[PDB]
């Protein structure tokens, strides 16, 4: 851990030890050379330290290094999902309107694309149908020769707005889909499979197999990649007009008005830190779900917006509630919380998600409702009197609410599936880190210990009382 | 101000994103195109890639290509005397540096 | 770098002047003292068996956020890292348990025994009579047919050697490798 | 500066077909298939070949016929093979009474 | 679909300014081009280009089909000369007459060509920040701006070019616009007067460490450009009455927008002073600030005080013939 | 500045120098420029070294084959090796005293200086014989254990690694020499087990490592370790008949026997390129079966045993739903069933059980087999075929086509070899008969039809027993 | 993209629509117009219509005209040595090809 002083001292000792430099030249020629050499050596050492730190995934400080380390342990992040809603007004203007169209393209007042998911009603007076932000566009690549992997890479802009990706291969007038696989785990020599990957530059690609572990796309064949493109997060309040495009024949005939629910379920891609955590855990995850945390990881990946999930086997339940039970064998219990969804809806979603889980056999799934405990605090402190009492109270209340609240991210600091509980030391550290108080004291009221399985302990800011003076 | 030569690979500021340009250059240096030149390492060019760069192209800032093609990581290790190298012209590498410096996209990227 | 590289890159006239050669040697010595070890650490991280000890500690800390490991239990740290990363692929089978027990406990060979329970449930409650595999064929209980339970119980030979310490080490270190639907009940010694 | 060619007439060798790998031997192979294909013999590209037949029946001494034929030979050579550098032509009697030798030099 | 391919290894030749011209993936031989004129203006009139190509065999227009709508890929740079810069741009052909076994090609920059298209339908931006308007009008250029303060309303009618709204934004914000080398630029006029120079140009000095000017023109007509901006602005606002701005001893002139910030910046511009011709520097782009020193060539070597020390580049023209590469610039001062 | 040019360092020196009596005089001079350049060389070297090592650290961003090989954990097929060429020769005997039996692995050298060696053993029945040659030569290296430590390594030279085909390790202690078998990652390795692990250095040098006392057996302190390498050049060819190969290193037979090749000695291979090596490095585990990945038994059974028409895998709840009872003994059980076209049920049981046994099994789960139950069905057809055709040909073609489509050995159940059971329904027969253009009209009736659960029931058509009623229009 | 010479009959993509142009060419070749040329088949041109096309016109892509006028469907069928052929000029053929490529109407059509 050298500093400039150590470098200068070592250089002075080296110069003094030398026979020629110490004797023949003195005190004017040497002094500036010392400064120059020390400065250069310190700069070189700092650069080498920065490179060494950026070497590993845990200590990386730039996104590109994390992306390369993620590409080494094959990992593709979650892709943005379209916002969805409802249009209930499609009443015609003239006569002979589109009785029942499907997948009509729309534009809405911002040159942003929407399309209808299902067929409409015959619209006697009005008809109702749901829309999403999805738009379609394709790209094709011909095969001149068998290159044994034939990786195909999309453009940066197309990868930015990407939701799904489908692969079609056409040879001699017949087109078929090719299913994706996790690496090449059990397929060989005739399977039609491919592997997705993410380049260090923001580009998504598809890699076809080898001769032995796959079927090479035959020569004189055309490969089509179909991309479902969506912008991440936009909202339309209500009442705006949606005008058909392409099928613009219906614009004079039909009137489409945004009504009822807004388009409000958008989602963007991951941040850098969440990718850093998930790429690290993917090494242990593989694709099998035998261990306890694998279920939570899979559920969090499949379901967006989820806060926390805990899974426990039969032994934990037998220690917790009931001594022995035959029904408990091969039973998995799940508990979770969704800020924008009720518990019945989450029960509906989780079981449907578990239908496609890997390693599913001789297993039964159950869900247990969560119970809430309010928690409360009382603070006595003194300000420096430079800042007003009321502003300090409001700022502290808001900060505590966003940090330890029910909808806070404290229970899952990163989106990797885990349950983290609130401890007394955390509040003591967090309140101090703000620095408002010269001296403060904390007292906890209505606080209960958590099971760690289905107990939930948020913090109630409204009921808590703050005593502030000075 | 102190600018950089157009033949310097340092024109791309991120050491990881330079990997694409280095990979393309090395892949070319192992191929057998008709525009390739064959050059042997002379006994006085064991520790000096700058001399090889000056003698081959006339530009001395292309010493990173000579270091890369020999399979070394530093310039302090000596090359084997008598190793056959194949080197592409300067215009190609120069436009290749510019490509990843600006476009950066990988050759073969499909756009709409 | 090498012993006389920065000195040797001087012109033949300048190499015979004392002060220039001494300055070149001084600069090379300074760079070798303060810069070179970190570069050598950077280049030597490719293979697990060639990294220095600090990088091994960094890798083990990276691996430690998800498992509970103590590197002083096994004889070699590279063996620990390589074998744990290799047995991550054998999730759920007996191979990880057996090899971890052999590796971390100086060479004790262990075999896994499942537990059997009577089929007759209205006369025998589920958790009152449990028999391991070795004593299944030699017993007289449950007076009926049997089935397999999601329970297991380890068997250990005496010659290859205390019970309490082996237990504690197991719950702290090896139990985290078990699936969540499998229940572990005590030790067997023969 | 890396041009390689196979023997225009695939000639057997211990490894297989002969290969020429240099900048000077490639010119040798190119000029070797020239003088071996008479004009019009190539199925495609009828205007490519040799004009040596017109030397056949003329006195071996110097005459205006030779000075006529050499110009056509050189012009056709420039048309068909532009890149190769060619320095001269020499025709003279050799060996027996009938034979005549034509030599083309690449420098 | 469009595929990004690697450059070919058959192009071993290096030129002065024009490096290569291609139509798609096919190359026009460079020795056939005998003229080149590249112009970078100081307003949103876009970079322009003009190529004179010798075509005696009837190949450029006949077999390649060069007419309205042809996209050229041109590589311009100077990696060895005075300024070592290199870049690539795409151009859109408007017309190409053929005379005397020669073809003259008139081209416009594609990203700006898309901005010079009359609008089929009207777009109005009500209470939008200028950044959103700029991003929506030109979604293909990088935005370089420092002079956006408030929010306002803009209108684009049927048949009007999108460049009109951008020029109106520039006038309301008080900045200078020019789109070159893949960027669109908004730079404030008040901060430009306090910018340090980057290059040095000297005349009648042969021991200079900078570059040298060979010909220059002195313009003393400062009234010719100040005549149009000598007015006192006034406008009507429904809640304030009549709103004035500017001097007190100038004639009055009415506008429509009653915005005090927009009214204050209505009379800002750059006053041209000097034109000069140098020996082909490819680093000269509009917005550059230079230091100019001029010595006299007779009498007693007196310095010319009529030329200010620091000047800003307004327009640049680069020109290459078959023997020489030359540049021409117009320099000015902020009022 | 992060990127140091000569000008920047010279400017730094000039900025630092000023306001000094001695140094400020020589600000603009040759000596300062030369010194600054000489110093800048080291800074450039260090910066470029850091960048290059950081780039080459990862597999995904490695620019050289050797770095990718070094970073890979397994070398069994991540990095391939050159393979020899082979051909046939003839051995003619000249004069007397020629040996009756030619020894195996005799060395030969051709007109081109390349080594050749004959596999197998030749006997001259009348002075003529034929054998195989294989292009490779054997060289040996030796090393002595001066000291025993953890992870003892022995490294070959670059020239030998460039031509390494096979590696055999012989370690001799006292008077006994015993071969040591290789291992992938010390798998199932413990004390008293002699194994070694290969590795590839950043420079092109192959190596061998014996590791630790618990996981392997360290060669003792007083033993000598010898590596034997078989050397070959892959893409080297000799033409047929036009090659004489004199005997070398056994020259006593050079006078006696004359050897001439009869077939071209070709078909050698060489090392792979960087991209293929890295792609194989990332996805090595595909090549060899290790575990039942993702708990997909049907795909594994289809892959390992070829020809299985169909197979299904049970569960606890599925059996409970099938039999209508909560439990008998059915927990922690995996039931399977299947049909092979040309083998018995018991033999199928044996093969499936062996294939499952080869791989390590799941914890506390036991396989069981259920034999299929056959429920064939028959059809009756009444229709008209127009006067153009003849009845017998139509009936024969109908029987053949129906047997091909629906039948015991048909591919209807699993068209694609992904493991799925597809069940015949009533609409399929009508559609398939309709596609054929024989019948102007027909009226199908099903005889002996059954409803089959998809687990262990078999339904298929018996063409021969079916009755057809076809009459002219 | 591989451009087709302007003298190729493949310039019309449909083999049925090319029949009208072939009929016109054959009808002209059998007439007695005053700017035709008379050419006899030489002994070395029996299997090579390209040599005849090059010797008469100077263009090698006009071999389909020679094959048409001689009366063969296959190029591997030998012509009769000494057969008298009458062949039209090249500008006429180019004009006919252009007319049938960009207009495609019968020579005697009536329009309003």
């Amino acid at each position: 851990t050298p500093t400039k002083d150590s470098i200068r001292a070592e250089f002075e000792e080296l110069v003094e030890k030398d026979s020629f430099w110490s004797k023949f030249v003195g005190s004017q020629f040497v002094s500036m050379l010392t400064l120059f050499i020390t400065q250069i050596v310190y700069r070189c050492f700092q650069y080498a330290d920065a490179a060494l730190a950026e070497g590993f995934i845990s200590t990386a400080t730039r996104r590109s290094s994390i992306l390369a380390a993620a590409e080494t342990n094959s990992y593709v992040g979650t892709k943005p999902t379209p916002s969805s809603g409802m249009i209930e007004i499609t009443a015609t203007s003239e006569d002979a309107p589109a009785v029942i169209p499907k997948n009509m393209p729309l534009i809405s007042d911002d040159q942003y694309p929407y399309m209808t998911m299902d067929v409409c009603r015959l619209v006697d007076g009005t008809g109702t149908v749901e829309v999403a932000q999805l738009e379609i566009q394709e790209v094709t690549y011909t095969v001149t020769a068998a290159k044994e992997f034939l990786e195909v890479v999309l453009s940066k802009a197309l990868t930015a707005v990407c939701y799904k990706l489908e692969v079609f291969v056409t040879t001699d007038g017949k087109t078929t889909q090719w299913s994706s696989s996790t690496m090449f785990r059990l397929a060989g020599s005739k399977s039609q499979v491919y592997v997705e990957f993410y380049k260090p530059s923001e580009q998504l690609g598809v890699r076809f197999g080898d001769g032995l572990i796959g079927q090479i796309p035959p020569e004189g064949s055309t490969i089509t990649l179909k991309v479902w493109c969506t912008n991440g997060d936009i909202t339309l309040v209500a009442g705006q007009n949606l005008t058909p495009v392409d099928s613009a024949a219906n614009l004079a005939n039909l009137i489409s008005v945004k009504t009822t629910t807004p388009i409000t379920a958008g989602t963007d891609a991951e941040t850098t830190e969440i990718t850093r955590n998930r790429a690290q855990y993917y090494l242990a995850y593989d694709d099998q779900v035998v261990w306890g945390g694998d279920y939570t990881y899979f559920l969090v990946r499949n379901i967006p917006g989820l806060s926390w999930v805990k899974a426990w086997g039969e032994g934990q339940q037998e220690k917790l509630d009931g001594a022995y039970n035959v029904q408990n064998i091969n039973k998995i219990f799940i508990s979770g919380w969704h800020p924008n969804k009720s518990q019945s809806e989450l029960e509906e979603m989780i079981l449907a998600a578990f239908k496609k889980v890997p390693n599913e056999l001789n297993k039964k799934f159950s869900y247990k409702e969560v119970r809430k405990l309010p928690f409360k605090i009382t603070i006595t402190g003194r300000i420096s009197a430079s800042l007003t009492i009321e502003n300090v109270t409001d700022e502290l209340k808001s900060a505590l609410e966003t940090k330890f609240g029910r909808d806070s991210t404290f229970f899952d600091p990163n989106r990797v599936g885990k349950y983290i509980l609130i401890k007394k030391k955390d509040v003591w550290a967090f309140i101090e880190t703000l620095g408002y108080f010269r001296d403060f004291y904390l007292e906890f009221v209505e606080w209960n210990e958590s099971n760690g399985f289905y107990d939930f302990v948020y913090l109630d800011t409204e009921n808590s009382t703050f005593n502030i003076s000075y | 101000q102190y600018p950089l030569s157009r033949y310097d690979d340092r024109n791309i500021a991120d050491p990881i994103l330079r990997a694409e340009l280095r990979k393309e250059v090395m892949l070319m240096c192992e191929s057998n195109d008709k525009n390739l030149t064959i050059y042997y390492v002379l006994p006085d060019e064991q520790y000096r890639p700058d001399l090889l760069a000056y003698r081959m192209w006339g530009i001395a800032e292309l010493r990173w290509v000579v270091t890369l093609a020999a399979g070394l990581e530093d310039e302090s290790q000596g090359m084997t005397v008598g190793k056959k190298l194949k080197l592409p012209p300067a215009t190609w590498i120069r436009e290749m540096i510019r490509h990843f410096q600006y476009d950066g996209q990988v050759i073969g990227t499909l756009s709409i | 770098m090498q012993r006389s590289w920065f000195n040797h890159r001087l012109t033949s006239a300048k190499q015979k002047s004392l002060l220039y050669k001494s300055l070149a040697d001084l600069v090379q010595s300074m760079m070798d003292t303060f810069v070179d070890p970190w570069l050598e650490r950077i280049t030597n991280r490719k293979s697990i068996f060639s990294m220095s000890k600090e990088d091994l500690e960094t890798r083990t800390n990276e691996l430690g956020q998800f498992f509970t490991i103590r590197t002083s239990n096994s004889s070699s740290v590279p063996m620990l890292l390589q074998q744990r990363l290799d047995e991550i692929h054998f999730k759920g089978t007996e191979r990880p348990i057996n090899q971890t027990i052999y590796r971390e406990f100086n060479g004790i060979s262990v075999l896994w025994d499942p537990i059997y329970a009577p089929v007759d449930l209205e006369r025998h409650p589920y958790g009152t009579v449990l028999i391991p595999e070795s004593t299944l064929e030699t017993t007289g209980g449950t007076f009926g047919e049997m089935f397999l339970t999601s329970r297991g119980m380890i068997s250990i030979p005496i010659n290859d050697l205390i019970t309490e310490e082996i237990l504690r080490k197991f719950n702290q270190f090896v139990k985290p490798l078990l699936p969540l639907h499998i229940v572990f009940d005590g030790l067997t010694l023969y | 500066a890396n041009n390689n060619e196979i023997d225009p007439l695939l000639t057997l060798e211990l490894s297989g077909v002969k290969t020429y790998e240099s900048q000077e031997e490639a010119w040798g192979a190119r000029l070797y298939e020239w003088l071996n294909t008479y004009q019009g013999e190539v199925y495609g590209d009828p205007s490519w070949g040799n004009v040596l037949p017109q030397f056949k029946h003329e006195p071996t001494n110097l005459s205006h016929v030779q000075i006529a034929v050499e110009a056509m030979l050189l012009q056709k050579l420039t048309v068909d093979l532009p890149d190769i550098p060619i320095s001269g032509l020499s025709v003279a009697e050799g060996d027996a009474f009938d034979k005549l030798k034509i030599s083309i030099r690449i420098r | 679909t469009k595929t990004t391919t690697a450059p070919e290894t058959d192009s071993k030749r290096t030129q002065l300014f024009l490096q290569s011209v291609s139509i798609g993936q096919n190359e026009i031989p460079r020795e056939m081009i005998v003229g080149c004129t590249y112009v970078e203006p100081g307003e949103l009139s876009g970079p322009q280009l003009m190529l004179m190509i010798r075509d005696s065999t009837a190949y450029v227009v006949n077999k390649l089909g060069v007419k309205f709508g042809t996209i050229l890929t041109v590589s311009l740079g100077d990696p060895e000369g005075h300024g070592g810069i290199l870049f690539s741009e795409e151009f859109f052909v408007l017309k190409a007459p053929r005379k005397d076994d020669t073809v003259l090609i008139y081209a416009f920059s594609n990203p700006v060509r898309l901005l010079k298209v009359p609008s089929t339908s009207a777009q109005y931006f009500v209470d939008k920040p200028p950044s959103a308007v700029v991003s929506s009008l030109a979604p293909g250029l990088k935005v370089n701006a420092d002079s956006f303060r408030k929010t306002s309303t803009y209108h684009l009618n049927v048949g009007e070019k999108p460049t009109k709204v951008l020029q109106e934004i520039a006038r309301d914000t008080g900045s200078m616009c020019w789109a070159s080398r893949g960027m669109i630029n908004f730079k404030s006029m008040e901060k430009m007067a306090n910018a340090a120079p980057s290059l040095t140009y000297e005349s009648a000095n042969p021991n200079t460490s900078g570059f040298t000017i060979s010909q220059f023109n002195i313009l003393n007509a400062d009234y010719e450009y100040q005549r149009r901006h000598n007015y006192r602005m006034a406008s009507y606002d429904m809640t304030k009455g009549v709103v004035y701005s500017g001097n007190q001893e100038d004639p009055i002139k009415f506008t429509s927008n009653p915005d005090p910030t927009a009214l204050a910046n209505y009379n800002k511009f750059i006053l041209p002073r000097l034109d000069m011709l140098v020996e082909g520097n490819a680093a000269l782009t509009p917005g550059t600030t230079l230091k100019i020193v001029v010595h006299n060539t007779a009498g007693d070597g007196e310095l010319d005080e009529s030329i200010p020390d620091k000047m800003i580049v307004m327009s640049v023209t680069h020109f290459e013939d078959r023997f020489r590469f030359v540049s021409r610039a117009q320099l000015g001062v902020v009022n």
